[PDB]
RNA sequence: UACAGGCGAGAGACCGAUAGCGAACAAGUACCGCGAGGGAAAGAUGAAAAGGACUUUGAAAAGAGAGUCAAAGAGUGCUUGAAAUUGCCGGGAGGGAAGCGGAUGGGGGCCGGCGAUGCGCCCCGGC
RNA sequence: UCGUUCGUCUGACUUGGGUAUAGGGGCGAAAGACUAAUCGAACCAUCUAGUAGCUGGUUCCCUCCGAAGUUUCCCUCAGGA
RNA sequence: UAGGAGGGCGCGGCGGCCGAUGCAAAACCCGGGGCGCGAGCCCGGGCGGAGCGGCCGUCGGUGCAGAUCUUGGUGGUAGUAGCAAAUAUUCAAAUGAGAACUUUGAAGGCCGAAGAGGAGAAAGGUUCCAUGUGAACGGCACUUGCACAUGGGUAAGCCGAUCCUAAGGGAAGGGGUAACCCCGGCAGAUAGCGCGAUCACGCGCAUCCCCGAAAGGGAAUCGGGUUAAGAUUUCCCGAGCC
RNA sequence: CUAUCCAGCGAAACCACAGCCAAGGGAACGGGCUUGGCGGAAUCAGCGGGGAAAGAAGACCCUGUUGAGCUUGACUCUAGU
RNA sequence: CGACUCUCGGCAACGGAUAUCUCGGCUCUCGCAUCGAUGAAGAACGUAGCGAAAUGCGAUACCUGGUGUGAAUUGCAGAA
């Protein structure tokens, strides 16, 4: 529909979005944050490496509890980061969808880079769990909206 | 101003009466006006609209479109007229809706009951003017 | 003479969906309790379904183009669409709180009723 | 509730189904125990918006005036005249 | 301060007056400009798409920061606490978009028969069986399912109920009771009369009606087959019995 | 077997604002005030000193012209006999 | 330059306030007098080409009949 941002050059832009996707908002937010400004070819390989547990995603805002590793040392010195598998797959779906959108229009696929990636919270879905002494507590999910725009790099 | 203390002047009741009227009552409510030529000929202003009548739209975006009544679809307070249509997105054709108070009946589907009904209405409009 | 029931009416300085009856809606319903009993939530696309053909990516849901419409960014829980809280982009500051009151300095951002050019003598040349 | 350990096990024994006793009532090898997670009087509705000298709260602005903890009486001393 | 009064501001109707609005009303939004000591007010820009405002009088369910206030929504906590009983899985292949979790085969283990096996009573009610399936749900996942959708499926003279009585319950006349109701042995032409007769009459009438057990009492069945799902004895074949 | 690290899933209690100390004064034991000591991003695992930590309108004690269970030589009655 | 935290603005979310409504409610006033053994009120089960609920009806089952009106019902299909 409308994204938070207008493409800087709309003629050389392709865009993809997905709403109400059952993946964790917090992990998906960190995945997107670490992808911003990347060229597409690096974006696809970076995410695939996380899936194969070869590269990591730094966690910065939502990090209280996350373990430490050597892989994320280059970007986050405190070593704190994970490999959100489900988040990476969902973004790869939309990254490939936006890539397909560009080939329809005619953009230079190897000149594309992620111009804008945004994650927003969706309507939470409700389940419930059972606690001691005959009590019920909510057991809810945190689905997200994702929108991205690839833009041809200009000199 | 009303005099009969048995007819209601309340917005709530008059609306209920309109929107819950039975089929025999919607025939009167969905009434149309005679054309200038027919009003001159039969000395009646308006009539309840019929299946095979001929009309001309005088207010809608289809103003100035003539055609034949093909359906008096009382449940929606509407009539469909032949060739007064638009096309759906898929390309199919549907009949668009017209309210009887926005057409003139350019030609009458006359029967024994219609001839008697025109008489009774004509006997009336003269019975006050004279 | 009386008349919170029944049926049939007519009104109002009444309420306007957390209000008004518990119930504007398949409301004494769903649901709970062995039972007597208890008892909700929930209205609004558009003038008209004209409710989005077709192409392309995808296992699909869906997306991107497109099409309808005055409008879809009005897209079947759809008029408007506040706040709390959240994401992105741009800017600013930080040695165990922050916010606040008075001063002013630096940046922003904005203000043309933000700030005037007219009145008196005069000489024509016409009204 | 779970684990280990324990009491009893031919008896005043264990147990299903049927039936009887109902709230100042029942039933009790008696602990005020039990009577549907409710017992020194169950639960449900109503009287009922029960009463409270006691606790909490009590919604816009400016301007003007501005206190008392003292007297007397009160089953009066956290109250009122 | 407690407290009292005056003058104003603001909200919603009613009687009157004066007006705005599809050349864009209300509501809402803003680092926009101003007015007022203040309550508040006026204008700009945007959004929206059809109603609204000022003045005089008058009226009221008329002003919120609190009440462990009511209802709804939302955070931080926090991607944290946590997912640890019942010994246990592994290899190939098939399937599939996707397999640690489905299926087949092989191996290794467990329940160890007072069983984690085979069948019932109560209770449930379609969970049974086949085919298919987007979401949800199955606190990971799933091609999967006790989920969802569409269909199918329960066959009796012999198994039961049904019959009989138990503890016990209800009950007609009668006794009580303001009445609802409470009393069954109190004994009343007690309900019903029973039996032989019909081609009519006779006899006898005693402790007496009903309910109450799918574990008590009790007419009668066995073996072999058959379905995706019915039957060991309901269907088919044969052979019997009441 | 946990805790621990990873994929997936994912609560709740609590919450004025917060969160380094010493002395002083103060509602007589301060996180904030006064005066001093100091004080450098962002993170992980633990721990039980403090937050007079959470839980619950103290059950002890007092007050109230609030009750209730029980008793009797309390007052006033009452079924029974 | 950066990460984090706080903050200002723009856009996008979350949520359903506000405004504008309303076949509903509440209040007042009026008229009338009509359940049942000739089986009532209430309960149950059925009933439509495609229906679960509500509404309606009863094996004549979202109706039969008469009368009035005078050409539809409608989500789709069909006799018309
Ligand atoms: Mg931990
Ligand atoms: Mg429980
Ligand atoms: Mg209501
Ligand atoms: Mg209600
Ligand atoms: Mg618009
Ligand atoms: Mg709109
Ligand atoms: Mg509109
Ligand atoms: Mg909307
Ligand atoms: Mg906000
Ligand atoms: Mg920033
Ligand atoms: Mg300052
Ligand atoms: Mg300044
Ligand atoms: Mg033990
Ligand atoms: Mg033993
Ligand atoms: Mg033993
Ligand atoms: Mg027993
Ligand atoms: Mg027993
Ligand atoms: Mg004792
Ligand atoms: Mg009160
Ligand atoms: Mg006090
Ligand atoms: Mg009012
Ligand atoms: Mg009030
Ligand atoms: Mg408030
Ligand atoms: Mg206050
Ligand atoms: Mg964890
Ligand atoms: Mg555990
Ligand atoms: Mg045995
Ligand atoms: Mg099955
Ligand atoms: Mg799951
Ligand atoms: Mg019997
Ligand atoms: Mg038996
Ligand atoms: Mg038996
Ligand atoms: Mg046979
Ligand atoms: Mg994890
Ligand atoms: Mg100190
Ligand atoms: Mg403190
Ligand atoms: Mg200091
Ligand atoms: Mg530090
Ligand atoms: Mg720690
Ligand atoms: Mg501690
Ligand atoms: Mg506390
Ligand atoms: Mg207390
Ligand atoms: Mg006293
Ligand atoms: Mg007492
Ligand atoms: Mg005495």
């Amino acid at each position: 529909v409308k994204y938070s941002t207008d493409p800087a050059n709309p003629t050389k832009s392709a865009k993809a979005m997905g709403r109400d996707l059952r993946v964790h908002f917090k992990n998906t937010r960190e995945t997107a944050f670490a992808l911003r400004k990347m060229s597409l070819n690096k974006a696809k390989r970076y995410l695939e490496d996380v899936l194969a547990h070869k590269q990591a995603i730094p966690f910065r805002r939502y990090c209280r509890g996350v373990g430490r590793t050597a892989q994320v040392k280059n970007r986050q010195p405190n070593g704190q980061g994970r490999w959100p598998a489900k988040s990476a797959k969902f973004v790869l779906d939309l990254l490939k969808n936006a890539e397909s959108n560009a080939e329809v229009k005619g953009l230079d696929v190897d000149a594309l880079y992620i111009s804008h990636i945004q994650v927003n919270q969706a309507q939470k879905q409700r389940r419930r769990t059972y606690r001691a002494h005959g009590r019920i507590n909510p057991y809810m999910s945190n689905p997200c909206h994702i929108e991205l725009i690839l833009s041809e790099k200009e000199e | 101003m009303k005099r009969n203390p048995r007819v209601t002047s309340s917005r709530r009741k008059c609306r209920k009466a309109h929107f819950t009227a039975p089929s025999s009552v919607r025939r009167v409510l969905m009434s149309a006006a005679l054309s200038s030529e027919l009003r001159h000929k039969y000395n009646v202003r308006s009539i309840p609209i019929r299946k095979d009548d001929e009309v001309q739209v005088v207010r809608g975006t289809y103003k100035g479109r003539e055609g034949k009544v093909v359906q008096v679809y009382r449940r929606r307070w509407v009539i469909h007229v032949e060739r007064i249509t638009r096309e759906k997105v898929n390309g199919s054709t549907v009949n668009v809706g017209i309210h009887p108070s926005k057409v003139i009946v350019t030609k009458l589907k006359l029967d024994k009951d219609r001839k008697a009904l025109l008489d009774r209405k004509a006997r009336g409009r003269a019975a006050d003017k004279a």
